[PDB]
């Protein structure tokens, strides 16, 4: 126990599920995603470049020899554009508490028990000083909730993500004290 | 109230805006609507501490007084500025004491 | 995502000199605010007066984020205008899934659908509407004195060259100028109203201002009366760019200016983004405790503004003869309206302020189709009037007066009604929507005890009733002047269109005159879309107006 | 006091003009640097490295719309000819 | 104009814009831990510029971005 | 004084001695004795483009004093901030805008 | 006649070897700068207490004596601050004239 | 005062006014810049404790640490006394030689390190007192303790070896 | 509403940290444990509303 899991002030949202990160890192965004994400982010991408072939054959464009295939890689980048932010947004959801996040919620309590137990820091180490993870962390806070204008993803290892952390300690104690008793019993 | 100051940081009023904001979350809510007249002075501090205009007026004040004060006492023998340059120096001991008037 | 389609198709169009590939870059460009808006659907997930982002330097609102939906909508709706021919050929032999998606037509395309029209061969002209529409999504998302700045700045440094765009138009080369000059004006005040603000308070954050006016609201050496001049200074730069008299003599001048296709965005976007991020300001500068610092509230100048909105958009629209005009001051007395709820900060107010900026720019967005469809008729029509012949940019403007929609009701029915539906619309005349949003509006003010106000705006709207049914009485009271083309009817002029199978194998060939050409199924749509919306709302009302009882209680809750 | 002399001097820009509209860029550019010498002068005054910054952005932004206005002033004198008002 | 505009402005500045017979004289003395490391405003102003408020040079970006496109396409012939 | 106003009166002070020596010394006499065509765009380019990038490169002169702070964090930013300002220059040499060519 | 001093794969060989030459030394010497850093902090860290304490005195000393100073000319003493905070002074009472000198 | 640096200063206001007797008495240090760079490390080897306890008794008291530290600020000065008197009573030649070094090389030490490695053998061998610099490189040699520094103006000698305590 | 809640409570988090003399920044362990209630409030109440209505 640090003595100090809650050591930064945080916005608290009301929404209708527990919060598991206010700032998660990308790659647990990538790992913690269900295989519907998977779907719901391919689904949305195919459809820009589909739309854009769909409306060629019903109203026509008239272009020369090479235009819509110029066109065909720009809607499709922006397909893959699109469907990217649109399945990462799906999964961040569910660590900001805005989407049904039952299951996650116990993944990620098993993880963060069991880097407690491992004397591991709960997010990881930064290279960056206190006061740049400080900065990062201001400003991919709740970040995924603009990404109709703007993109931001969390590539920094800090430790504010807007939860005490006593839970996680509190249950690693539990956890090791309950093994340490079988143990020794048999 | 960025906290931020010209020389690498942070500002010199900062301190008071925290202390403001401070005030004003800890002591005001919608259950208690006077809550925030504790924050009247806290404001006072801060906008006296980006302008200064009271700190001014006790100085323009107190300076009037000082100087109508010692435009009428008699003087003995005011100390040269080269007196006063010689102040706490290792080798001019007798101009310290002129200076010091002891 | 607004920003990874700017810079992809950027760099698209750079390295293109193809004029044909602006076709495409508009249809891109809807697709790629499709996109923003099922993001953008996904962040209402949270009940929040705001979260600020990215260093306290922006926030979001469930007001921000459901008027970013609808920025992102009516944008959706204008690029159809440059995504989409004009006119098309249709035959019932070519009408089938099967001919539709199998099969194809083949046929000189080229003066029929106008292919290489000015609007068909701006590349950049998609590229910079999405710059518009993100300095408008930046200014409702804006926590800070200086981002509001670069904010309205990118909006309306994107409006200054869309009114310029047309390059060889002198009349829009007049307009850009004019509104880059006044407009420059207009952004020193704003500019002025924040460098006062932060001089007397350290702070460039709205929520510190929020709590430093808070304090002061108590029924000694540092009385606040800087924010409400500042702020005063700061509705005067904001009143122009939504031209709010009397700062509105720009707005009849550059709307009739510049081209038709152009106006409609110009005309729409920047009251949108404007309104919002005034009603977050007004809402917490408001005084709770009637004190001195109340009786100097920068309020006062919307309620003089919304007074005089009311009174010149109405009594000068009497003697206008230039439709374009004419919607321009038709658009001062909707603002002295919209103006009226804001001033009134109450419950009701608000949700009436939110009902009449929607509706109203989903209307005002079917008068422009419907004028620029009108226009795209007249192909096949020709005049001997001697007033028409005279008119300039007659392809940038093909209606410029009224006169030019005399009989229009013979010429097109439907059309005609469509465009009566939105009229009486703005009129306020039940059971349309425009006139609900205006009883929301006499209701609020009326039970806050702007009784005299409420007098002046339906005695105005009895005089802005007088230029509307002025152009009904055009359209239905008299004979068109508009004669159809004898050549594109002669027995003998026919264009062969073909129909081929999938591996291009002539299925049929048919012999067509000017009749088997109609109106493009975009504009008419979209036509059919609002003009129903305008009259079935009595019927489809309840998640539209509930909507808006929610996010007002959300922004006066607690 | 020099701030909002020149903060005036902008505006009388406008007040005497009825035939420059050259002027009313030039004028325009004169209450942007009384505005920022406001700023600054300010910003020095609470040791507020902020006001810098955002002083530094008002000149980008004021260079900017002067890359913007004086184009649509050359797209104007291309059909025109004169930029001289007929009063 | 002159008169209406200066009486209304003048009044709005704060009281360091207008310090400038007894007169006031500004004190000022030396620190030692706020001077270990001092840096040149161009240097603090780049400790904030690129981190903090890194969302206005996003912003002043894309104007200038528009300024160059938007400039170019009023006044140049394609090709 | 300090020496760079001591430096800029003597710089001030050679250039009026050697206007004088002109007005002194060499002669002099009393006797000191309408068309329009379009200006080549270009000459705004020149200076439209010089305008926005002197900008840009005067808004990254703060990042290289203070790398030490900026580091990694700073430096996404910066590379964000150069990336978008590249792509208007990507534009230029696209279009030719420069008419150089 | 055609000479290797001219011809371009020795001089790009040449060209090349030299960046990376210099590029060792940079890396080298920035790592030694950023040491040398490290120590002139540690030598002012060491120093601050002694330095900070005896401006401290000097704070408090003149602080007090203005404090006797109002007492004594204006009655009492006018309270600035409503907090208990010492803040630095940013006026003082001067004498009327300076030293003869 | 204000901590602003000044553009404008013409005049000094000195204040003759003693501490009230209430507050204890503390003799200041004399020492000159160069001689305290000299014998920073040394002070900072015997006297971090005081100079931390100063610098902790500040923080834990916001806006008040001038007055309300003062005892502390004593302690400080008396503990940085005794390592100044130390160094004149053993280490007088090889310090001076240290210092007016310093005095001429810009007051930096990569620039004196022959004079600072007799220096640090005097103090060592009389005062047990070494010089630490915290946090510094695994992989290198200590900056300070490198026969060559590449930003001397002047080469080290190869016969001017670094002190290194115990070899 | 007549309270004004900050959007952004992580401005309690700013200031430079270099050059920082000793005691210029104030104690706000108060203003954290406030923002902590806050976190522990809405966690609880959330706990109770899909828990006591998912059984
Ligand atoms: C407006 C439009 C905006 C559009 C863009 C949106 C941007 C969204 C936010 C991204 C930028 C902020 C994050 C980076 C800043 C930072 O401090 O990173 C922490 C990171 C280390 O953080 P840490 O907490 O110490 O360790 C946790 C890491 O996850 C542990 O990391 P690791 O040790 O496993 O190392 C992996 C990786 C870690 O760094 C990253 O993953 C950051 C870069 C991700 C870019 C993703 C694509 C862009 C979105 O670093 C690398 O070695 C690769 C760096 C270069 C990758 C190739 C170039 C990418 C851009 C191409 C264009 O810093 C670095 O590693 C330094 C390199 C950063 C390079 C960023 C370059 C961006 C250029 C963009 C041009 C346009
Ligand atoms: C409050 C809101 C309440 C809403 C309730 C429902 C309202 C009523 C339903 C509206 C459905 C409109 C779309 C269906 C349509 O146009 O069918 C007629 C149209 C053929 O009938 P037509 O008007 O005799 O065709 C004349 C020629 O095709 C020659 O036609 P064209 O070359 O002039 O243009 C053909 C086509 C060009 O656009 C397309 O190809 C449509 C692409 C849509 C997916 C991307 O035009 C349109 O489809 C315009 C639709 C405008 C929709 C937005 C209005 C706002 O159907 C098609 O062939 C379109 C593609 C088939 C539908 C696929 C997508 C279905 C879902 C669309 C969601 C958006
Ligand atoms: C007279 C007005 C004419 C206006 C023309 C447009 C008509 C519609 C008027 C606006 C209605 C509100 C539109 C909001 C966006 C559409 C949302 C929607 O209908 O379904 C949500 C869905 C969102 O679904 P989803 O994929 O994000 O997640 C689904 C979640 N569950 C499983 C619970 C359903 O549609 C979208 O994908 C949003 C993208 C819309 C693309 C552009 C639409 C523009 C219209
Ligand atoms: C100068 C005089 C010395 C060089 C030339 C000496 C000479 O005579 O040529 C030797 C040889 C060419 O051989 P050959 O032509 O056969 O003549 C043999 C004569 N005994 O020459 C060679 O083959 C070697 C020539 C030099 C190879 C090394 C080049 C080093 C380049 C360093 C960076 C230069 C960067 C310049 C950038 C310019 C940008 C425009
Ligand atoms: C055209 C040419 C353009 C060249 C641009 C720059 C290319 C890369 C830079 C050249 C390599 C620089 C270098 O030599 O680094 C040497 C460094 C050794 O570390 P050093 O500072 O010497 O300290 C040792 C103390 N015993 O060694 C290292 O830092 C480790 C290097 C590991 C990665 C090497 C590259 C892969
Ligand atoms: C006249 C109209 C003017 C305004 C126009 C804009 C109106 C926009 C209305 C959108 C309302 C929100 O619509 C919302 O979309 C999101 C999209 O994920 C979905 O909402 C749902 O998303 C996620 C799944 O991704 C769920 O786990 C979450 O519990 C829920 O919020 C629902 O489909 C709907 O609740
Ligand atoms: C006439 C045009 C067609 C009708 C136009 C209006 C249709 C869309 C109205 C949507 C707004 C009201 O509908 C509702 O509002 C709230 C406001 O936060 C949001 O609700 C969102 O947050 C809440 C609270 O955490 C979640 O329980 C909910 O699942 C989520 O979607 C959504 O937006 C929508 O579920
Ligand atoms: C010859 C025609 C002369 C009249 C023509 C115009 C009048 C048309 C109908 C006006 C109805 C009277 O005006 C209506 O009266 C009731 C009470 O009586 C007011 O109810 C009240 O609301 C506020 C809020 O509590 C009260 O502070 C105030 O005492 C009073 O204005 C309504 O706000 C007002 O709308
Ligand atoms: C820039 C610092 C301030 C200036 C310092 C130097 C000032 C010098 C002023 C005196 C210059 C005298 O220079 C002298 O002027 C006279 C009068 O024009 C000239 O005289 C010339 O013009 C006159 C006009 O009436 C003729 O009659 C005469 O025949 C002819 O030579 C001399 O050829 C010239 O040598
Ligand atoms: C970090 C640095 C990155 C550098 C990136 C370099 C930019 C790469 C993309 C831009 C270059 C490709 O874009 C290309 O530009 C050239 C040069 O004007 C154009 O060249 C062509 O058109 C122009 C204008 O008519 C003619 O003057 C030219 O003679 C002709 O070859 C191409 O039509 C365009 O497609």
């Amino acid at each position: 126990t640090p003595t100090q899991t809650y050591q930064f002030p945080s916005k608290t949202v009301k929404t209708d599920y527990p919060l598991i990160d206010n700032d998660p890192h990308f790659t647990r965004v990538i790992r913690y995603a269900r295989p519907s994400d998977y779907a719901h982010g391919l689904a949305a991408a195919a459809a820009g470049p589909a739309a854009l072939w769909l409306m060629e054959r019903i109203s026509p464009s008239q272009v020369g020899r090479g235009g819509f295939a110029k066109a065909m890689r720009l809607a499709g980048f922006i397909g893959l554009a699109g469907g990217f932010l649109y399945f990462y947004q799906r999964s961040i959801l569910r660590f900001y508490g805005m989407s049904e996040n039952a299951r996650e919620v116990e993944m990620d309590m098993r993880e963060m028990t069991d880097r407690v137990k491992a004397g591991l820091p709960l997010y990881g180490e930064s290279r960056l000083s206190p006061a740049m993870q400080g900065v990062a962390a201001r400003q991919s806070r709740y970040s995924a909730l603009f990404f109709g204008v703007m993109p931001w993803f969390n590539f920094v290892n800090h430790n504010q993500h807007g939860v005490d952390t006593a839970k996680y300690y509190q249950q690693a104690e539990r956890e090791l004290e309950a093994e340490r008793l079988a143990r020794e019993q048999a | 109230a960025s906290g931020y100051g010209l020389n690498g940081g942070p500002s010199r009023c900062f301190p008071f805006w925290q202390e403001l904001l401070a005030c004003y979350v800890t002591n005001s809510s919608e259950d208690n609507p006077d809550g925030k007249n504790k924050c009247i002075p806290v404001m006072e501090d801060y906008y006296e501490c980006l302008h200064h205009r009271k700190e001014a007026a006790r100085v323009r004040a107190l300076q009037a007084a000082y100087r109508e004060a010692e435009a009428k006492k008699l003087q003995e023998n005011p100390p040269t500025a080269g007196q006063i340059r010689n102040l706490g120096l290792l080798n001019k001991e007798e101009d310290t004491k002129k200076v010091h008037c002891a | 995502m607004i920003m990874i389609s700017i810079l992809s198709l950027l760099l698209s169009t750079s390295v293109t000199l193809r004029r044909d590939m602006s076709i495409l870059f508009n249809r891109i460009s809807i697709i790629a605010l499709a996109y923003c808006i099922l993001h953008d659907t996904m962040s209402l997930s949270f009940i929040s007066k705001g979260i600020g982002l990215h260093g306290g330097l922006l926030h979001i609102t469930n007001l921000t984020q459901i008027f970013h939906i609808f920025i992102f909508i009516i944008s959706i709706l204008i690029l159809q205008l440059t995504s989409f021919y004009p006119r098309k050929v249709w035959i019932p032999e070519y009408s089938s899934l099967k001919d539709i998606f199998f099969n194809k037509i083949l046929y000189y395309r080229t003066k029929i659908i106008n292919k290489m029209g000015e609007h068909m061969k701006i590349i950049e002209y998609p590229l910079i509407l999405l710059f518009v529409i993100s300095g408008a999504v930046f200014l409702i998302s804006t926590n800070d004195l200086v981002s509001i700045f670069l904010s309205i700045e990118l909006q309306s440094y994107g409006l200054y060259l869309l009114s310029t765009i047309y390059r060889n138009s002198e009349l829009s080369t007049t307009g850009g100028l004019i509104y880059f000059l006044l407009g420059g004006l207009s952004s020193c005040f704003i500019l002025l109203g924040t460098s006062l603000l932060y001089v007397n308070s350290g702070t460039t954050s709205l929520d510190g201002l929020y709590i430093l006016n808070s304090i002061s609201d108590v029924n000694s050496w540092y009385k606040p009366y800087y924010l409400n001049f500042s702020l005063l200074i700061f509705s005067i730069g904001f009143l122009f760019k939504v031209s709010a008299a009397p700062f509105h003599f720009w707005s009849p001048d550059v709307y009739d200016a510049i081209p038709t296709i152009v106006t409609t965005f110009v005309a729409i976007i920047a009251k949108i983004s404007i309104f919002i991020f005034l009603l977050e300001l007004v809402y917490y500068t408001n005084s709770n405790a009637n004190s001195y610092l109340s009786e100097f509230s920068w309020t006062y100048a919307l309620l003089i503004s919304s007074l005089l909105s009311l009174i010149i958009g109405t009594v000068v629209g009497l003697t206008q003869f230039r439709i374009k005009r004419l919607l321009a001051y038709s658009t001062i007395s909707h603002v002295g309206f919209i103006l009226l709820a804001l001033s009134v900060s109450s419950i009701e107010s608000t949700q009436a302020f939110i009902f009449y900026l929607i509706q109203y720019s989903i209307s005002n967005l079917n008068a422009f189709f419907i004028l620029i469809t009108i226009g795209f008729s007249l192909y096949g029509y020709v005049t001997n009037n001697k007033e028409y012949k005279s008119l300039l940019d007659k392809n940038n403007s093909p209606i410029q007066l009224i006169s030019q929609l005399k009989g229009y009701f013979y010429i097109n029915p439907l059309l005609s009604l469509s465009l009566a539906i939105t009229i009486f619309s703005f009129v306020g005349v039940p059971p349309l929507v425009g006139f609900f949003a205006k009883q929301m509006v006499l209701s609020a003010a009326l039970d806050n005890g702007y009784i005299f106000l409420s007098l002046i705006a339906i005695i105005t709207s009895v005089i802005g009733a007088v230029y509307y049914l002025n152009v009904i009485k055009e359209i239905f009271f008299y004979s068109p002047e508009h004669e159809v083309n004898p050549v594109l009817n002669e027995s003998d002029s026919n264009f062969s269109l073909r129909i081929l199978n999938e591996k291009n194998v002539l299925i049929r060939s048919v012999l067509l005159k000017g009749r088997n050409i109609f109106i493009s199924s975009p504009f008419s749509i979209t036509i059919s879309i609002i003009t129903n919306v305008i009259l079935l709302f009595i019927f489809m009302n309840k998640e539209w107006l509930s909507m808006g009882t929610i996010l007002v209680q959300i922004l006066f809750s607690a | 006091n020099i701030t909002l002399i020149l903060f005036l001097i902008g505006i009388l820009g406008f007040v005497l003009n009825r035939k420059n509209i050259i002027l009313m860029l030039i004028s325009i550019e004169i209450m942007l640097l009384s505005i920022t010498f406001l700023i600054l002068l300010s910003s020095l005054n609470m040791d507020d490295i902020i006001g810098q910054t955002y002083a530094i952005y008002i000149i980008v932004v004021a260079g900017a719309e002067s890359a913007i206005g004086l184009g649509i002033l050359v797209a104007f004198y291309r059909l025109r000819g004169s930029i001289a008002i007929e009063y | 104009v002159g008169i209406i505009i200066s009486s209304f402005l003048f009044k709005m500045l704060p009281y360091g814009v207008i310090i400038s017979k007894n007169d006031l004289f500004f004190i000022t003395s030396k620190i030692w831990d706020g001077a270990l490391a001092e840096n040149n405003h161009i240097s603090s102003i780049g400790n904030i510029m690129y981190t903090n408020y890194n969302v206005w040079l996003i912003l002043a970006s894309f104007i200038l971005l528009l300024a160059m496109v938007g400039a170019i396409v009023i006044t140049i012939k394609p090709r | 004084m300090s020496a760079m106003s001591i430096y800029i009166i003597f710089v001030s002070i050679i250039a009026i001695l050697f206007l004088a020596i002109d007005l002194i010394f060499a002669p002099h006499n009393p006797y000191k004795e309408q068309s329009r065509s379009p200006f080549n765009i270009s000459f705004f380019i020149y200076g439209l483009v010089f305008l926005l990038l002197d900008l840009e490169i005067l808004l990254l002169y703060p990042f290289a004093v203070s790398e030490y702070v900026n580091s990694a964090y700073g430096l996404a930013a910066a590379l964000i901030f150069i990336g978008i300002i590249t792509i208007g220059f990507v534009y230029e040499l696209g279009h030719d805008a420069l008419k150089v060519h | 006649p055609s000479r290797g001093l001219f011809r371009p794969r020795p001089l790009l060989a040449g060209a090349a070897v030299l960046m990376l030459y210099g590029w060792y030394k940079l890396v080298k010497g920035i790592r030694e700068q950023n040491e040398l850093a490290r120590e002139k902090m540690w030598a002012r860290i060491h120093l601050i207490p002694l330095l900070q304490a005896e401006e401290d005195r000097d704070h408090v000393r003149r602080y007090l004596a203005d404090q006797a100073r109002e007492k004594g000319l204006l009655g009492e003493n006018i309270k600035v601050y409503n907090s208990d905070r010492y803040v630095r002074p940013t006026f003082a009472v001067t004498p009327s004239k300076p030293a003869q000198e | 005062m204000a901590t602003r640096k000044p553009a404008f200063n013409q005049h000094v206001l000195l204040d003759t006014t003693p501490l009230p007797d209430s507050i204890p008495k503390v003799k200041e240090i004399g020492a000159s810049s160069a001689p305290l760079l000299s014998a920073s490390f040394f002070i900072g080897a015997r006297c971090k404790d005081y100079n931390d306890d100063y610098m902790q008794c500040k923080n834990e008291n916001p806006g008040r640490g001038e007055f309300e530290c003062l005892k502390e600020g004593r302690r400080v000065t008396r503990c940085a006394r005794s390592v100044l008197k130390d160094i004149n009573t053993h280490c007088l030649e090889q310090f001076r030689a240290h210092w007016q070094c310093l005095d001429n090389n810009n007051q930096q030490l990569w620039q004196c390190r022959p004079a600072e490695w007799k220096l640090n053998k005097c103090v060592y061998e009389n005062l047990k007192l070494e010089k630490v610099i915290p946090d510094q490189p695994k992989n290198s040699t200590p900056v300070h303790l490198r026969q060559r520094q590449i930003f001397a103006h002047h080469a080290i000698p190869p016969w001017e070896r670094p002190f290194i305590p115990g070899q | 509403s007549r309270h004004i809640e900050l959007k952004y409570p992580e401005v309690f988090s700013h200031g430079s940290p270099f050059n920082v003399p000793a005691g210029f920044y104030p104690n706000l362990d108060h203003v954290i444990e406030h923002y902590r209630k806050q976190h522990l409030e809405e966690e609880e109440r959330k706990a109770k509303k899909l828990a006591a209505a998912a059984a």
